[PDB]
């Protein structure tokens, strides 16, 4: 379950600034199988993961789009 | 510790490396190749990259590019083999960002051949080396907490390069030298240290890398005063806002814009801001129609990671440091000083790039020696018949020692300081311009970080943990580090990215330093230099 700080480190440097602590400031924070998209999407290409960050694109699986909000707005809100 | 008998170990799932295994299934559809990396390959920093009508004029730009420290017999058999990568990989899927579409190829192609078995989110350790000759490695299985052993006769390199050993770095947290420093624990030489490359416009803080197509699309570069100072370091005349020339101005010599920054900083023109002193990257003058058709993710990513709107205000940018020309010394056919034991890609020196690598030569060395160094290794694989089987073993198991004595090692320095010092003393002392001043104050820190090194604490967050493994990978950025400093301060002369201030040390030296810098690292932890020549074959220094 501390495997998924090392789900976290991403070949682009961009995500390692948005991912990495965001894994770490929070995530255990707002938790239970809402965490149930935090692992699905790390499971996914590391442009889109940049992409659907900066909005150049929208996920599919829109419950993973919520958590694409979550991760914008709880870092907009961080420094 | 599980064993998996191979004929191949490739360590390193990026564009270098798969193109590699690969090369290796198809040269010997019997082969057992293990592909090992510590993150799923789709993750290597090659993800992130974003003329040829003559091989002549294309190894004539290399050479001198390169600042005559190019190896020419390597560099005229890469000119040559780059047509047929190019169309290999158009064939395998490639539709004619870059980096991705290359890396995303090698990878679907790989999944084609059984011969390819991956290690995904395996740690590499060290490489098993008996009587001059590779004979496998140990690796440490992440998603599960155990310890491989892995036989191969042939051990490719395939790592990337030794980028974020400064504080201020463009690459993923992953590169961070791993294969250079087991190279040098085995008393393999890195090969050119000195030369790392810079990209003028990073972003401070991150890194994080603007794209030229800012300036290509017409962004500025002011100094505080908003001043376009490129004007003043030779860069031709001002030319009209909107109507951007190549090689003048912000569209100039890459490297003569990183050294105009250093100068504008010794001026006091800078800005000072948060982590760091930064010019202006300014955009505004474009609009965001201009900005959202080209220049789209600009915009964003200057919103998230410096807070700019680029349509309101001006991003601050700084060189960065970027690309590591030196690397694991290797022949001609990518093949280290021991035997069976190759490097290929960002983490070796095949001697392609010299004292500067030139434009996309980066990405094609993936693919064309990727493609080299799998072939020669399989061939190797092939004629190393056995090793003594007790040493392997003892190796393999001093590992395991190794490990065990690292964890609750006794200590208590903290890796994370300790990695950020190293970071600051290389900015400072391996940065534009180098003084002999400048380069011993951080060749002595580095000193000082060794030993305190000696003594830092890995803490139970226990299987195994991911503070040892970042520990691991500090270890291996040291020891690269000194090797780069060290061979700094020991080249004086200016070649390529290699740029001295101090008197003697401001020309080019053709005829003292027409040489490669080799730097060994022996048992005792100290940091030995030596130099090899430079093959000219065509062309002589001008
Ligand atoms: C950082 C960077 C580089 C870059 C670029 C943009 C950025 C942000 N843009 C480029 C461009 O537009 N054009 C170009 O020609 N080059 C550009 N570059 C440079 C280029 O991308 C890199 O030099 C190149 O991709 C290097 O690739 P290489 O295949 O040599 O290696 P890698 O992609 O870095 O991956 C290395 C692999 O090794 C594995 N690894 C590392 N250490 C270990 C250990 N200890 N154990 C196991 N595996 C290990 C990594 O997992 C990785 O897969
Ligand atoms: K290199």
């Amino acid at each position: 379950k501390a495997f998924i700080h090392w789900a976290c480190r991403r070949g682009m440097r961009e995500l390692d600034i948005s991912i990495m602590p965001f894994f770490e400031h929070e995530y255990d924070s707002l938790s239970d199988d809402e965490k149930r998209i935090f692992i699905r999407l790390l499971e996914c290409d590391d442009p889109d993961l940049f992409n659907w960050l900066m909005n150049h694109g929208k996920p599919a699986d829109a419950e993973l789009e919520m958590m694409v909000r979550l991760i914008q707005t709880r870092n907009r809100e961080r420094g | 510790m599980q064993t998996f008998q191979a004929d191949l170990a490739i360590v390193g799932a990026g564009g270098a490396g798969l193109r590699a295994a690969i090369a290796a299934a198809q040269a010997n559809p019997n082969a057992k190749i293990a592909l090992i990396s510590k993150v799923y390959p789709m993750r290597s920093h090659t993800v992130a990259a974003e003329d040829h009508d003559s091989f002549e004029y294309h190894f004539h730009d290399t050479v001198a590019g390169g600042d005559w420290l190019c190896e020419q017999d390597v560099v005229d058999y890469f000119v040559h083999h780059c047509p047929t990568e190019m169309t290999q990989l158009e064939l395998w899927g490639c539709p004619w960002k870059t980096g991705f579409h290359m890396l995303h190829t090698l990878f679907q192609t790989s999944l084609q051949f059984p011969q390819i078995q991956r290690f995904d989110e395996h740690f590499v350790l060290d490489i098993l080396v008996d009587d001059g000759h590779v004979r496998g490695l140990v690796a440490m299985n992440m998603m599960e907490g155990t310890l491989v052993q892995i036989r191969a006769n042939a051990v490719v390199m395939a790592t990337g390069g030794a980028g974020r050993v400064y504080r201020y770095n463009t690459n993923g947290g992953i590169v961070t030298g791993d294969g250079m420093g087991m190279a040098l624990s085995h008393g393999v030489p890195l090969r050119d240290m000195e030369f790392v490359q810079y990209h003028p416009t990073g972003l401070p803080g991150s890194g994080i890398l603007m794209t030229e197509g800012c300036r290509g699309e017409g962004g500025i570069l002011v100094n505080k005063n908003g001043y376009r100072y490129l004007q003043d370091y030779g860069m031709g005349p001002e030319t009209p806002l909107g109507e951007p020339k190549n090689k003048y101005m912000e569209l100039g010599p890459r490297d003569k814009v990183s050294q105009a920054f250093w100068h504008e900083w010794r001026k006091g023109n800078t800005i000072s801001t948060p982590r760091g002193d930064v010019v202006y990257l300014d955009l505004r003058h474009l609009g965001e129609k201009k900005l959202h058709e080209r220049l789209p993710f600009i915009c964003e990513l200057a919103k998230a990671y410096v807070g700019v709107d680029p349509v309101k205000e001006p991003i601050p940018v700084r060189p960065t440091a970027h690309y590591t020309m030196g690397g694991i010394e290797t022949d001609q056919n990518c093949e280290t000083r021991i035997k069976g034991l190759f490097a290929v890609g960002e983490c070796s020196s095949v001697g392609l790039h010299g004292a500067n690598r030139l434009g996309s030569n980066s990405l094609a060395e993936l693919v064309v020696f990727g493609r080299l160094a799998g072939e020669q290794a399989t061939e190797r694989a092939a004629t190393a018949g056995n090793g003594n089987e007790a040493a392997i073993e003892a190796q393999a198991a001093g590992v395991e020692q190794r490990l065990k004595d690292l964890v609750n090692q006794d200590g208590g320095e903290n890796w994370a300081k300790i990695r950020d010092e190293m970071g600051l003393a290389m900015e400072e002392g391996c940065g534009i311009y180098r003084t002999p001043e400048l380069m011993q104050k951080t060749i002595d820190k580095l000193a000082e970080l060794q030993e305190r090194f000696k003594r830092v604490r890995i803490t139970d967050t226990s299987v195994f943990n991911t503070d040892l493994l970042y520990t691991i990978e500090l270890g291996h950025g040291l020891n690269v580090a000194e090797c780069m400093a060290h061979s700094a301060m020991a080249r004086k002369e200016s070649r390529g990215a290699h740029q001295r201030l101090d008197e003697g040390c401001t020309e080019r030296d053709d005829v003292n330093f027409l040489k490669h810098t080799l730097a060994f690292r022996d048992a005792d932890g100290t940091t030995r230099l030596e130099y090899s020549d430079v093959k000219i074959t065509t062309l002589p220094p001008a």
